[PDB]
């Protein structure tokens, strides 16, 4: 039952562990070729510099990822980029360096259709996790069918990413590829959950005792006990806050403490397998694993409490015993179990820790139920009829009047315009409600990646955003509130746009902004890039469904003042039409605001304009 | 830089006892098990007996089982193998491998005489 869930057998685990140990003898990495499998093992390090970067001035050695090199490691709709440990990222950067032949070896294995496996022990396993993401970004994501599913297997690895990191891994359906083995008491997976000020004095000694090749520094009881107590105190604070950061009826005190609490951002990413003498327990839910990292590291009675720090040290070197006795241990998948009492009882988890784990699992199943309900909703006839009516009845009738459905909605002279407004409001309510669920993290990580949702939301945005723009300008909202692009655009459309752009752009490693600015510079405007960015600030040319918004912002202004934005809109129009973002049957109509304004442009522009032959 | 150290070999008659030591100085002391193998010119380098430097549990191959014994000491990072009731077939060069072998040292000779 273990292999059908993790997709790896005991053979691969054993080879990965052997390579991770062999990596101790190299400078950067060791490559082990085992027929169809190529294993890259990274050398671990036990200096405090390699856990908290000296030049990092944050309380947990964290740093935001560069959106250019890891475009997927972010929230799509919200935009917030993921955060990782800076020391681990610098170490990965040092191993990806062309001079190391690491990348050449990766591509040699890729061309050979070998099963690629990334692995490492202790902090080396953390590097392996980041290397896997690099692989996922560079190779697997561009065409995930012919490329072979990789595996990342870590042993006692520190935590690497934050909650956004885990969310992004979940959305891409990548978490299933990661297995992190953690012996019950192992202190190392808990290390980065503590504030760096809490262990600044005791960390070098503990790292010296944990290093298997450093039998020089004499073991000190005091330092290890102080270290364990500091780590457990900060871990307990993080876990209890995570408990509160799920429930409710206390958002005020949580916001005040958020302004005054420094809690570690690092969260479990991927499947975790906890091991005892008699059990192997696999867990997928990151929140549940976070809780288990605390409640599995306590004493059963409190008189053994003086003994626990030494077992928490010794357990970091007990993964060898784990690997040899895998098949002799009882395995269960915690998320799929009908009863979790036995597993958590064997892990020494207290009653309260079990109730927190159960609550985290209940919350994830609630999110799954919400997604099933959303699919049932968006497939019902009463919902789809509104979009069908807008597309097949309102638009053709407005085209027949030779003014278009934007101008017809804007003047709203007929009953059909108020009926369209009613259905626009109902659709707005439904998509705002979905956005609300997303904002509260009450949908599955995969939600923003579901292609059925992206299809529907794109059809909705293309059909109805022109109508919300018309409604906006009908009520004179642009000077009072401000620019639509600046202060008026509903967030639901921004989420829809970003979800679609990510869906279509992520196989090519590029981000929407880069594609946009490359086309803008491709339009041969001649102006300085900084000047154009100044002109195109809050421009409507970043999304085809904001075409009419840009017209509103461009009409009335002198030609010299917004010439660049005009030429930008023209350069985007044909591709937008080809892509279906803008309907060609609408914008050229006799009574269209766009056509009426386009004729009033100077004749020198209209003469050499791409639209001369269309109006 | 990193190497192994062996010591303990010699020559005993039948039904004797011999203790072999294995200094594990260098790199990675406890994350490995350690296991004695023996190679006799004419016989393959079969397995003798291994044990973990975290788990006292001793695995002993059947060819030498019941007569050999292992012990562990992480302080001096050393695995000891004591054997008794030896028989003429125990003559070989013994290597204390890293169970997932780390490297291959030099080993120590062990010879057993028939009678006096």
């Amino acid at each position: 039952a273990f292999e059908a869930l993790t997709g790896i057998n005991g053979d691969l685990i054993t080879r990965s562990w052997s390579a991770s140990k062999q990596a101790y003898l190299t400078e950067r990495y060791h490559k082990e070729e085992a027929g169809a499998v190529v294993i890259f093992a990274f050398q671990p390090s036990f200096s405090e510099k390699d856990f908290f970067d000296p030049d990092n001035k944050s309380s947990f050695g964290e740093i935001k990822l560069n959106r250019v090199q890891f475009p997927c490691m972010r929230k799509i709709g919200k935009g917030d980029v993921a955060t990782v440990n800076e020391a681990f990222l610098k170490n990965l950067e040092a191993v990806i360096d062309p001079r190391t032949s690491f990348q050449a070896s990766v591509e040699m294995a890729v061309r050979s259709r070998k099963q690629i496996v990334f692995t490492g022990h202790s902090s080396g396993g953390a590097t392996a996790i980041l290397a896997t993401v690099w692989y996922l970004e560079k190779y697997f994501i561009r065409n995930p069918n012919v490329y072979l599913e990789p595996r990342c297997v870590t042993f006692g690895a520190p935590l690497v990413g934050d909650s956004i990191f885990s969310h992004a891994l979940g959305r891409e359906k990548w978490s299933r590829f990661f297995v992190n083995f953690v012996t019950r008491f192992d202190i190392v997976p808990r290390i980065t959950l503590a504030r760096k000020a809490s262990v600044e004095e005791t960390l070098p000694h503990v790292l010296a005792q944990l290093d298997p090749r450093n039998s020089s520094v004499q073991e000190s009881e005091q330092r290890i006990t102080e270290f364990y107590t500091s780590v457990m105190r900060d871990t307990s604070t993080v876990a209890n806050q995570a408990v509160c950061e799920l429930t409710g009826s206390a958002e005020a005190i949580l916001e005040t403490l958020s302004s005054f609490l420094e809690l570690s951002p690092y969260r479990p990413a991927g499947t975790f397998v906890f091991s005892t003498e008699k059990r192997l327990v696999a867990v997928n839910n990151s929140d549940a694993i976070l809780q288990m990292l605390f409640y599995t590291c306590q004493a059963s009675d409190e008189q053994e409490w003086s003994l626990i720090p030494f077992r928490s040290i010794r357990d970091h070197h007990s993964y060898e015993e784990l690997v040899q006795s895998m098949g002799m241990k009882l395995f269960n998948h915690l998320d799929g179990e009908n009863s979790i009492e036995s597993s958590l009882n064997d892990l020494g988890v207290s009653t309260r820790g079990r109730q927190y784990v159960q609550a985290a699992l209940e919350e994830e199943k609630k999110r799954v139920e919400n997604q099933k309900k959303i699919i049932q909703v968006i497939q019902q006839e009463r919902f789809l009829k509104k979009l069908a009516w807008i597309e097949d009845e309102y638009k053709p009738k407005c085209q027949a009047h030779k003014n278009g459905y934007y101008d017809s909605f804007k003047v709203s002279n007929e009953e059909n315009d108020f009926k369209a407004n009613v259905k626009r409001a109902e659709l707005a309510g439904v998509f705002d409600e979905v956005l609300g669920l997303l904002k509260k993290c009450q949908l599955p990580d995969e939600f923003e990646g579901d292609i059925d949702w992206i299809k529907l939301a794109t059809r909705y945005r293309r059909l109805v955003e022109p109508l919300d723009i018309a409604n906006y300008h009908r009520h004179l909202k642009n000077e009072d509130t401000g620019p639509y692009m600046k202060r008026g655009r509903p967030t639901r459309y921004i989420y829809a746009q970003r979800g679609y752009e990510h869906h279509i752009l992520k196989p090519n490693g590029m981000i929407a902004e880069d594609v946009f600015w490359n086309k803008v510079n491709g339009l041969n405007l001649g102006l300085q890039l900084e000047e154009i960015q100044e002109t195109l600030k809050n421009s409507g040319s970043e999304c085809g469904s904001c075409f009419w918004a840009e017209v509103e912002e461009l009409k009335g202004k002198p030609y010299e003042e917004v010439e660049v934005r005009v030429k930008t809109l023209e350069g985007m129009l044909r591709e937008w039409i080809t892509a279906g973002e803008v309907d060609e049957k609408e914008i050229f109509l006799e009574g269209s605001t766009f056509r009426k304004w386009w004729i009033t442009l100077p004749k020198n522009h209209k003469s050499h304009s791409p639209l001369r032959d269309y109006m | 830089q990193v190497q192994l150290q062996e010591s303990g070999g010699g020559l005993v008659q039948a039904g004797g006892s011999l203790r072999l030591s294995c200094t594990a100085s260098g790199f990675t002391f406890d994350s490995y098990h350690m296991g004695w193998f023996r190679r006799a010119p004419g016989k393959e380098r079969e397995f003798v007996a291994a044990v973990s430097r975290v788990t006292w549990l001793i695995d002993i191959a059947d060819s030498v089982k019941g007569r050999f014994t292992i012990s562990r000491d992480n302080a001096k990072n050393t695995v000891y193998l004591e054997m008794n009731s030896l028989k003429p077939e125990d003559t070989a060069q013994y290597f204390c491998a890293a169970s997932q072998y780390d490297y291959w040292g030099q080993g120590t000779q062990v010879t057993v005489s028939s009678a006096a």
